């Protein structure tokens, strides 16, 4: 679970210094380097979301992405929706929101 | 066959969104390699990446191809004098990725709060940011430049500037009269420099105050710029986002008005944030208000009735500010102290700039802090439209995606060293490829005492920025070409002249930007993406598809190596303007001649390249005859093209107002291919035509089936120079046997 390639291990406390055993407390794995590479790092079995109900629509792709294990951040949004747009031969267009909540967009035409 | 370029599959546990290039199979985005987070303050996304190979990310010190040992990228406009591993003026979350065989794609997130990327060596990319929500786009190219073009079909082609912003500008802070400033002109003028624009920094202002000018040094300020006009210049000066507060009541209009209209960026008690700059203490417009934008019209508008500017140069619009976040602090909450704060300078979103729960139209100030000057660009480039009812001229410090349809920008304070001219050639290739490609350094740098050694240098490449502009800092000795001893004023003069004669190749690239998503500088890769020996290369740029530029970026040189992709590149010193002479590359390194009065600037054979002739100012260049100089294949082929308006009208591509020629080499023949001819372009006279790569001395050469008045061949470097007397918007043929 933790036989990880050091260029592949992605940080699993990037917000804080942390112990071995905070770190293994979040669920993450603990390998110093050997001289940077993230010392506490995601297994592959770390809770990501799970995608549900994907849909076809005519212009892509509709589906539900839901977290059941929590991160170390607060208020993770633990229902999401994924909307693919497959909108030019050369342009794929792809957004997660909250289908709940109205959440801060950049204004573009 | 019709199809996307692209497939898409996902993952299921864990999610991921996996998008092949389906023409090899090749894995662009795999969003699988590591969690999902997306919580209020923090989202995360990663991919792998297809190479090693990835530029973008502004703005940034750093080389065009991105460290992935490991790198760190902060997203978060700061006023920072350029350093490398700091988060500086400007914010672009896109990336271009290369592909082994020279295939590219890009990537936009399309969020504008703060942010980190994250590249590893695997290769890997994480995306960190604060807020908002994952809106990503992939553009599948496959071509780099074809990326490019997608990534700006999204964000907005590149407005098109006026022919005379093309010009050379000077500016310093320091001219602190307007004698002072007259006297710059005079001096340009007496030593044979070209001067379009003549700039000032805050000195004319009235207490360091917008929209005011003192009644001392500035009293004549109206006459001076009505003066410039008449000499065929145009007229730059400094304009700050932040406005007096402290003023009497009813003494200062864009204070009074911006309170009476609510313009300002409020606090939590819905007052103004007042933070202090130039005048002392200020309040911040809020550029995201539809009444701010109608109060910035006005305050243009009116102080454009008094002194007839023909621009704006928007500084300090990260926003920037001389305390941290407002003279009464900022409160304790989740905003000013986030749960995840990206690696910017100084550990605080806070620092340099104004609280982040600060209110705007739109949103928090947190929210909407990197587009701060985009959204001062959109209103200044609007003021400018409706002020003066020609195409807009303005030059931003602050950037975001899409700055490029509305302005240009300059890439601050950067010290007068020889490492910041050799840095300066990456940053203006970067924002090329952002669609920002009015872009530029100080010319000779900003901070500090420039050399005359570095001075020359800097504006052999500088002449080779799309935006050209010496400005110097209030402390520095002098810096204007005029300021130096003659043989650097010759070797000043020469750059000068050479970048006057190419501008109406120089405006065609524009117009290509503006119509087609181009870049105007490019780096090699853009151009010889299937040579993998380009992809490194950030120390040369091309103009185009056809100009090679390989300057000294280093004291002391006399020589310079530069990369020649494979095919034949014609000395461009060959050229009559008013040592090899063909490079044969097989694509290798060649190491080039490069004494102080020389930049080596190389023609790719088969491109013609229209040059009109001299003069101090864009007024008098126009009126010039005009010279081809064409450079042939082995074959005899070469194409090229010319794009002409009237230099400054609004919508001239709408209303048709504009000619357009093309210009083709074959079989010891020159023509016009005439695609548009109207009455701005029809007088437009060809007087001289330069061919490159003539294997023999001709017995006749013919224009329109007569023997010309006068032609030189030099059998040494194969140069055949005809004077004519033709029309660029009449069909011609010139011969030669
Ligand atoms: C994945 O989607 C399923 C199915 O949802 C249904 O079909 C879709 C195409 C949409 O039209 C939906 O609006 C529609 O509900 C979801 O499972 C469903 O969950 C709902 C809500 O919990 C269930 O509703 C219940 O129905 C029973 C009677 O049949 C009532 O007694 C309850 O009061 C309640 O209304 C529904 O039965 C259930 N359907 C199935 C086939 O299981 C599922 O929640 C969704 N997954 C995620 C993570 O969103
Ligand atoms: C929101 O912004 C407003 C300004 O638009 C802030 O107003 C400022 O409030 C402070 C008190 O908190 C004032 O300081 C006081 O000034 C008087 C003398 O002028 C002095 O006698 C007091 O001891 C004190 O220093 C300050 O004057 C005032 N500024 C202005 C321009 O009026 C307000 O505090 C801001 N609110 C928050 C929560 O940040
Ligand atoms: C940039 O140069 C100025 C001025 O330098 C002096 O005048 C020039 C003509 C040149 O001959 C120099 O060698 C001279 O020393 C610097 O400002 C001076 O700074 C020194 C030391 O800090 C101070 O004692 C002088 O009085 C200053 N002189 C003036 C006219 O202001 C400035 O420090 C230089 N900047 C950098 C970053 O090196
Ligand atoms: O418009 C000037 C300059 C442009 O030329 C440049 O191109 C552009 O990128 C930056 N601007 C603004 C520079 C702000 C520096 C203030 O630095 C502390 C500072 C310096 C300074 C220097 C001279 C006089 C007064 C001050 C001052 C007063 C109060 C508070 C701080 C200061
Ligand atoms: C996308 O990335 C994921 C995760 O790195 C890859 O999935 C892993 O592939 C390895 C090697 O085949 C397997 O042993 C693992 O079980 C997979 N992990 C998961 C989480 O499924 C995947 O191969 C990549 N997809 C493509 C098309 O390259
Ligand atoms: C414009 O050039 C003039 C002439 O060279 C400069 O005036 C001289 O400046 C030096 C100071 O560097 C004085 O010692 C001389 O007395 C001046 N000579 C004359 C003939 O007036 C002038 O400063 C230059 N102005 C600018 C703004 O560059
Ligand atoms: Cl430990
Ligand atoms: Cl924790
Ligand atoms: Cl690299
Ligand atoms: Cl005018
Ligand atoms: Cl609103
Ligand atoms: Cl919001
Ligand atoms: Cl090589
Ligand atoms: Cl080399
Ligand atoms: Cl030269
Ligand atoms: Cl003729």
């Amino acid at each position: 679970q933790c036989d990880v390639p050091p260029n592949s291990r992605f940080d699993c406390a990037p917000d804080k210094a942390i112990t071995q055993e905070q770190c293994e407390a979040r669920g993450c794995c603990y390998i110093p380097a050997k001289q940077g590479q993230p010392w506490c790092f995601f297994p592959p079995s770390y809770p990501s979301y799970k995608l549900e109900n994907l849909s076809s629509s005519e212009m892509g792709y509709t589906a539900t992405l839901t977290r059941t294990t929590p991160t170390f951040f607060p208020k993770d949004i633990l229902t999401l929706r994924l909307d693919v747009m497959m909108e030019t031969e050369n342009r794929l267009h792809f957004t997660i929101k909250d289908p709940a909540n109205r959440r801060y967009e950049v204004p573009l035409e | 066959a019709p199809s996307p370029l692209y497939s898409v599959e996902f993952s299921e546990e864990p999610f991921g969104v996996i998008v092949h290039r389906q023409l090899d199979g090749r894995v662009l985005l795999n969003t699988t390699v590591a969690p999902l987070f997306f919580a209020d303050q923090f989202l995360q996304l990663s991919t792998s990446l297809p190479s090693q190979y990835i530029t973008g990310l502004a703005e940034h010190l750093s080389p065009l191809m991105l460290s992935t040992s490991w790198t760190r990228i902060t997203l978060w406009n700061r006023d920072l004098a350029p350093t490398p591993g700091a988060n500086l003026y400007g914010s672009h979350p896109f990336y271009l990725a290369l592909e082994d065989g020279g295939s590219a794609h890009g990537v936009f997130l399309l969020n504008s709060n703060a942010m980190d990327v994250v590249l590893q060596p695997s290769p890997a990319l994480s995306w960190r940011s604060t807020g908002g929500i994952l809106d990503v786009y992939i553009f599948l190219g496959p071509e780099p430049k074809s990326v490019v073009q997608q990534y700006l079909d999204v964000v907005g082609y590149p407005f098109m500037p006026p022919y005379w912003g093309l010009g050379f500008h000077l500016c310093r802070w320091g001219y602190s009269s307007t004698a002072i400033t007259r006297q710059v002109v005079e001096n340009m003028t007496r030593a044979h420099f070209p001067l379009d624009v003549q700039w000032n920094d805050l000195d004319y202002m009235d207490s360091r105050r917008d929209f005011t000018f003192n009644k001392d040094g500035f009293r004549d300020f109206p006459a001076m710029v009505q003066e410039l006009h008449q000499g065929g210049r145009r007229y730059m000066m400094i304009v700050d986002p932040a406005i007096s507060s402290s003023g009497p009541a009813g003494s200062y209009r864009p204070y009074d008005e911006g309170l009476r209209r609510g313009v300002f960026i409020t606090n939590e008690t819905g007052q103004p944030l007042i933070g202090k700059v130039w005048p002392g203490s200020t309040a911040f417009p809020d550029f995201t208000n539809p009444t701010a934008l109608a109060w910035w019209e006005d305050m243009v508008a009116e102080f454009h009735d008094q002194v007839p500017f023909d621009g704006m140069w928007i500084d300090m619009n990260e926003p920037s500010n001389f305390i941290r976040g407002s003279e009464d602090g900022c409160p304790n909450n989740e905003l000013e102290n986030p749960p995840y704060v990206p690696g910017v300078v100084g550990g605080t979103l806070q620092a340099a700039t104004i609280c982040a729960s600060s209110h705007q139209f739109l949103s928090t100030h947190y929210n909407l802090h990197n587009l701060y000057g985009l959204t001062e660009a959109i209103a200044s480039h609007r003021a400018l439209v409706k002020a003066r009812g020609t195409r807009p001229f303005v030059i931003s410090r602050s950037t975001f995606a899409g700055h490029g349809r509305y302005a240009g920008h300059w890439t601050g304070d950067v010290w007068s060293s020889w490492e910041q001219l050799a840095s300066s050639v990456p940053e203006i290739l970067q924002f090329n490829l952002l669609g920002v490609p009015l872009v530029g350094a100080d010319v000779c740098g900003f901070l500090g005492n420039t050399s005359e050694e570095l001075c020359v240098r800097w504006t052999q490449l500088g002449a080779f920025y799309p935006f050209m502009r010496n400005h110097n800092s209030l402390l520095s000795l002098p810096q204007e070409p005029y300021s130096f001893s003659e043989p650097a004023q010759q070797a000043m003069r020469k750059a000068l002249t050479l970048r006057y004669a190419l501008l109406p190749h120089l405006y065609t690239l524009f117009h290509q930007a503006h119509v087609a998503g181009e870049t105007v500088a490019r780096p090699l890769f853009l151009e010889f993406p299937k040579d993998s020996s380009t992809w490194t290369v950030d120390h040369q740029l091309l103009w185009g598809e056809a100009l090679l530029i390989t300057p000294v970026l280093q004291a002391g040189k006399a020589e310079v190596t530069g990369y020649f992709p494979l095919g034949t590149w014609y000395d461009l010193q060959t050229v009559p303007i008013e040592r090899e002479p063909a490079i044969h590359s097989e694509g290798q390194w060649v190491t080039l001649p490069a004494p102080l009065d020389t930049i080596n600037v190389h023609l790719r054979a088969g491109y013609i390249i229209p040059l009109q002739g001299p003069g101090l100012t864009t007024t008098e260049s126009r009126q010039q005859p005009m010279a081809l100089a064409v450079a042939l294949t082995k074959g005899g082929e070469a194409r090229g093209e010319l794009f002409w308006d009237d230099g400054e009208s609004l919508e001239v591509l709408e209303r048709g107002a504009y000619t357009q020629v093309i210009f083709l080499a074959r079989n010891n023949t020159i023509v016009n291919e005439l695609v548009r001819v109207t009455s701005e372009g029809a007088g437009l006279q060809l007087q001289k035509v330069t061919v490159l790569g003539v294997a023999t001395a001709p017995q006749q050469v013919l224009s329109n089936g007569v023997p010309v008045s006068n032609f030189t061949y030099s059998p040494d470097t194969k140069v055949l120079d005809i004077c004519v007397s033709l029309l660029m918007g009449e069909q011609f043929l010139v011969s030669w046997c």
